[PDB]
């Protein structure tokens, strides 16, 4: 799916995308390599990961 | 005073960097002949 981003400093009435992502979920793999730090047990998409 | 400070508190009074907390809720101060040490620091670039 495409989501559109627009600056936060744009005034909210000329908003229009300056990027779009092509978002996807992949069969994201790490065959030869392994986690050597991460700030906790969690291991789900966050900011501090 | 040049360089930069990596160890990052809890907050910093008059007793100097917070490092910890008691089982009594108490702050935990640096122990100055040794704390902070210069090694340590942020563990992620974020």
């Amino acid at each position: 799916d495409m989501a559109f981003f627009d600056n936060r400093s744009a005034a909210a009435a000329g908003l229009a995308p300056e990027i779009v992502l092509y978002t996807e979920n992949v069969d994201l793999e790490t065959p030869d390599t392994h986690i050597v730090y991460k700030a906790g047990t969690d291991d789900s998409s966050s900011s501090i990961n | 005073t040049y360089g930069n400070a990596p160890v990052q508190g809890i907050n910093i009074t008059k007793d100097g960097i917070q490092l910890g907390t008691d089982t009594d809720d108490q702050p935990i101060y640096a122990d100055k002949t040794y704390q902070p040490e210069p090694q340590v620091g942020d563990a992620e670039w974020h």
